[PDB]
């Protein structure tokens, strides 16, 4: 049972990695990008603290 | 009401941490990387 | 009376965030997609 599981359960977290490291993509350019309001040099501030 | 400028000014640097962060968080998701370190 | 300029716009920047997100989520249905994933 454990094996059984333990082998399904981890590839079912190795997809919730990925899906996750998404998240932060995601999260963090949608927050750089918002640097569109303030002058350009501020993307090179904003993006080169988040990427 | 001289030194209200102090005051004033102690205040606006108080909500310039605060938008700092919030967007500073927005920005780095340690929130997200942590939680996901932990499940 | 002359760094309420800052505090006022350092407020103005906050609700500016607040609506971008509010937005962008509406956008960028994340809650959903993720949502959509867990269940």
């Amino acid at each position: 049972a454990l094996d059984s599981q333990l082998t399904n359960d981890f590839s079912e977290k190795s997809s919730y990695f990925q899906s996750q490291v998404d998240k932060i993509r995601k999260e963090a350019y949608a927050g750089a990008a918002a640097g569109v309001v303030a002058g350009p040099f501020g993307l090179i501030i904003s993006y080169s603290i988040a990427a | 009401k001289t030194v209200e400028v102090v005051k004033n000014a102690i205040e606006t640097a108080d909500g310039a941490l605060d938008l700092y962060n919030k967007y500073l968080d927005q920005v780095i998701p340690w929130q997200t990387f942590d939680e996901t370190i932990k499940e």
